[PDB]
């Protein structure tokens, strides 16, 4: 629209000619290459050559020149909110993923609630587990809670657990967290 | 009783504040309204 | 907050547990509250909790309930939210009479049922509402259409303005070149001649 | 770059001779210290005198405006969080 402005405006069509003006000389220097080069010259707050005349480009100008403004100045200022890294999401999320892999090894304490769970279950996906851990008993099912920690440090090893004891360790190795929801809900009895 | 099937806690129930939006003449704000005159009526006059 | 203040009414369903729990409370934030309860008790304790919900909606109020019903409400209204974390921990139990042959009976009857997944499976059933169009999930805040906007709208009516004051140069030049050149009318056209060409002219 | 595309590009050969050429004074302006003082100009967000007239040297001033107006704004929008500089804070606050 510049360039329709530019090519319709009786003010544009200027002589270069500066010695003294005879006649049969007058030519805009937008052309269609031109105003893109206004637009986009205007955009990256560089400025070009080209300069308008003629009121009515004057105004094109104008109100280019603030719709860039404000854009640039908008774009400043959530630059300094999205220049944080992100650390990579783990590649298991739920107990669904998890399931459905065998690059992580998973277990759990043998003689424990949790290899009871899966044991006598009749969920698709955590019989899905149990048909894993059972093949593999001597590797995956570790003896003991501290057995089963130290193995996701010193390993790649995603442990089954319990919820409360998760909440003491994830409050004392800040490299190493709960990941996913609680998959059932139990509770620690005194037992008579 | 028996052996409890849900689990529970006492909590405070209450109204969402509503998120008015910032709308399309948001770029408007970070100047108060006759400082856009006395800019508008500076780049009138300073040109004048 | 919610002890410290008093604009904001709060109660809860008499004759239940909450007040129950406010009334044999010796935590000092917990106790102000049943301190405020006790006071104006006709106005701030609801009889049930539909009128606990609808005097949140109806006025300026805080209401003390269950977190499992919260997790219904919040599914069916999206106005209206839990504040703050779990003050104690429950649980709602089958009760039977003081010495049964029912209470053993279905303790192993809900025991069967939560390790099938069948309690999990009958609250997804009925909590599950509208699914209720969540949150703004607080995070940096990338520029839509809906917070920019007007740029645009200043831009095209820029552009709108400034074709009138294109056809303005012309009609003021048209009237000044047809003063002794051609007539009114004619050289309007004469020039449009000139500007569709194609090419550089004089 | 520039100066590479600048003596190849048969368009950014003008002459600069505003009257009457009639023969032949077709320059191509962009030297190496012109091709620079183009590069820094646009990097300080300055802007040179000199501007590419060819096709083939304006994507060469389009993306190198686009290069600077990134990192002129990300050193802009990171050196407030360096002046505003957050205080020592040993971690020991109470007795909690
Ligand atoms: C993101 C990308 C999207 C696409 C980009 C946008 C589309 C691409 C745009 C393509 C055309 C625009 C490029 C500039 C002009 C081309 C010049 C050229 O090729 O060499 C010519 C030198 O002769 C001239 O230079 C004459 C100058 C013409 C006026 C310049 C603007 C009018 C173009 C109006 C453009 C349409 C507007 C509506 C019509 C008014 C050689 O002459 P020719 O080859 O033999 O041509 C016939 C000769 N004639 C013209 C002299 C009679
Ligand atoms: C540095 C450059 C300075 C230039 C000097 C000129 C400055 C002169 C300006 C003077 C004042 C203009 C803004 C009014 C003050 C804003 C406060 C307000 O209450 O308005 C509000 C009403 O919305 C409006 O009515 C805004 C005015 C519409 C016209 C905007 C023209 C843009 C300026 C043309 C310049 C381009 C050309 C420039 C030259 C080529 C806007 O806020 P809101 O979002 O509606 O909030 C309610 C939303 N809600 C209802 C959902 C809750
Ligand atoms: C030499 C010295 C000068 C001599 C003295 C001369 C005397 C001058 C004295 C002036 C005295 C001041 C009186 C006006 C006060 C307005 C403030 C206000 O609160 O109202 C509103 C202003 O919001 C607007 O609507 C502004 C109008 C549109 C903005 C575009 C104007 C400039 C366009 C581009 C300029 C191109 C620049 C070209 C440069 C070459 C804000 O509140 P609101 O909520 O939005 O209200 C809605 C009102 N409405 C419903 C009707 C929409
Ligand atoms: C070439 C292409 C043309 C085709 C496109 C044309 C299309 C444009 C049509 C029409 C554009 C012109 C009228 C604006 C109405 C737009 C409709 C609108 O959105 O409502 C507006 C109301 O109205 C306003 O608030 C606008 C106030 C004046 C600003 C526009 C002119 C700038 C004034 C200075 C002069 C500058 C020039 C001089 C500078 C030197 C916005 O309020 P809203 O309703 O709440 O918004 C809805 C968003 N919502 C749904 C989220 C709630
Ligand atoms: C252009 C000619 C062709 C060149 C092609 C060869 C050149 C390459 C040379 C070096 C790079 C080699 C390494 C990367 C190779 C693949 C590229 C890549 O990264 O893909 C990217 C897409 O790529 C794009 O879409 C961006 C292209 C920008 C086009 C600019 C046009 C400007 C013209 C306008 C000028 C206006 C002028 C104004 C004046 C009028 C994204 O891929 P990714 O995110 O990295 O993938 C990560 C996947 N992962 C997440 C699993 C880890
Ligand atoms: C200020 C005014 C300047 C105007 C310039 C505008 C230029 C065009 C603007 C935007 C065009 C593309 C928009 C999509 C970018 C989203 C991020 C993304 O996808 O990155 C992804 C890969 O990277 C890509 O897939 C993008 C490949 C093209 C990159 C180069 C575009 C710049 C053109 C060069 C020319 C320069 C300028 C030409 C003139 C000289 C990374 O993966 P992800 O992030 O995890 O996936 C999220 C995807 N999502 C967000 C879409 C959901
Ligand atoms: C969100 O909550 C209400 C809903 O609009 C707003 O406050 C009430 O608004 C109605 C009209 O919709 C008035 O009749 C009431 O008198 C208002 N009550 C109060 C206490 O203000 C409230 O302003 C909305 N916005 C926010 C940010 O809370
Ligand atoms: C060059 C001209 C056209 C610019 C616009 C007019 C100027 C001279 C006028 C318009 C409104 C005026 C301001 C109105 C209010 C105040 C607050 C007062 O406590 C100090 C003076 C001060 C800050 C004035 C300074 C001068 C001022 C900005
Ligand atoms: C200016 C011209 C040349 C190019 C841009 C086209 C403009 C007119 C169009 C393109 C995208 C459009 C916006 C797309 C989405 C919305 C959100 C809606 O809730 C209100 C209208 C609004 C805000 C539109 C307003 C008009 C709009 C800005
Ligand atoms: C909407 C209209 C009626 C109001 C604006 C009037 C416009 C179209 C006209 C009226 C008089 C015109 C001016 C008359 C004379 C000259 C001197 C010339 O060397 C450059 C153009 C210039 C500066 C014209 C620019 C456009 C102009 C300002
Ligand atoms: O294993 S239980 O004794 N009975 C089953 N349930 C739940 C249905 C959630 C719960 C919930 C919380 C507990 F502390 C104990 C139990
Ligand atoms: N704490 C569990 C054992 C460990 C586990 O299963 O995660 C139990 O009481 O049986
Ligand atoms: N649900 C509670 C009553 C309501 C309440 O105290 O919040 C109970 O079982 O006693």
């Amino acid at each position: 629209v510049l360039f329709v402005i530019a090519r319709f405006s009786p003010y544009e069509w200027y002589n270069p000619h500066p010695c003294n003006p005879d006649s049969d000389v007058v030519e805009n220097n937008f052309t269609l290459l031109n105003s893109f080069w206004f637009g986009v010259g205007a955009l990256m707050q560089q400025g070009s050559e080209l300069m308008p005349k003629a009121l009515s480009t004057r105004i094109v100008g104008g109100i280019w020149w603030f719709f860039t403004l404000i854009i640039i100045s908008s774009y400043t200022a959530n630059l300094a909110a999205f220049l944080t890294v992100e650390r990579m999401e783990s590649p298991i999320d739920s107990a669904d993923d998890l399931a459905k892999q065998t690059k992580i090894e998973y277990g759990a304490v043998e003689d424990g609630a949790t290899m009871t769970f899966f044991k006598k279950s009749k969920i698709s996906t955590y019989d899905k587990m149990w048909a894993f851990m059972s093949s593999r008993r001597q590797s995956v099912l570790v003896k003991s809670n501290e057995e089963g920690i130290q193995r996701v440090l010193t390993s790649d090893y995603a442990f089954l657990m319990e919820s409360t004891t998760i909440e003491f360790v994830t409050q004392r190795n800040c490299n190493l967290t709960q990941i996913g929801g609680l998959i059932d809900s139990k509770g620690y009895g005194v037992g008579t | 009783f028996s052996k409890p099937f849900m689990t529970l806690g006492i909590s405070i129930l209450y109204r969402k504040p509503n998120g008015t939006n910032p709308g399309v003449f948001s770029f408007l704000n970070p100047l108060s309204p006759d400082i856009w005159m006395y800019v508008l009526l500076a780049c009138l006059g300073v040109s004048c | 907050d919610l002890a410290k203040q008093t604009k904001i009414e709060y109660g809860a369903v008499e004759d239940g547990a909450t007040m129950t729990f406010f009334k044999k409370s010796k935590i000092s934030t917990y106790d102000k509250m049943w301190a405020f309860m006790s006071s104006r008790r006709q106005s701030v304790l609801v009889k049930s909790n539909e009128e606990g919900i609808q005097r949140v909606l109806t006025s300026d109020y805080a209401f003390l309930m269950e977190s499992t019903t919260i997790e219904f409400v919040t599914q069916r209204n999206c106005n209206l939210t839990q504040i703050g974390g779990l003050i104690d921990s429950k649980g709602y139990g089958v009760g039977t009479p003081m010495g049964s042959p029912y209470r053993d009976k279905i303790t192993i009857a809900i025991l069967q049922l939560q390790e099938e997944g069948k309690l999990h499976m009958m609250k997804e059933k009925w909590w599950r509402g509208n699914g209720c169009p969540e949150e703004e999930s607080k995070e940096a805040s990338a520029l839509g259409v809906q917070n920019i906007g007007g740029i645009f709208i200043v831009l095209a009516a820029g552009l709108v303005l400034s074709v009138f004051v294109a056809v303005g140069e012309f009609l003021y030049k048209s009237k000044k070149n047809a003063q002794l050149e051609k007539r009114s009318f004619c050289s309007a056209m004469v020039e449009e001649l000139r500007m569709s060409l194609k090419c550089q002219r004089r």
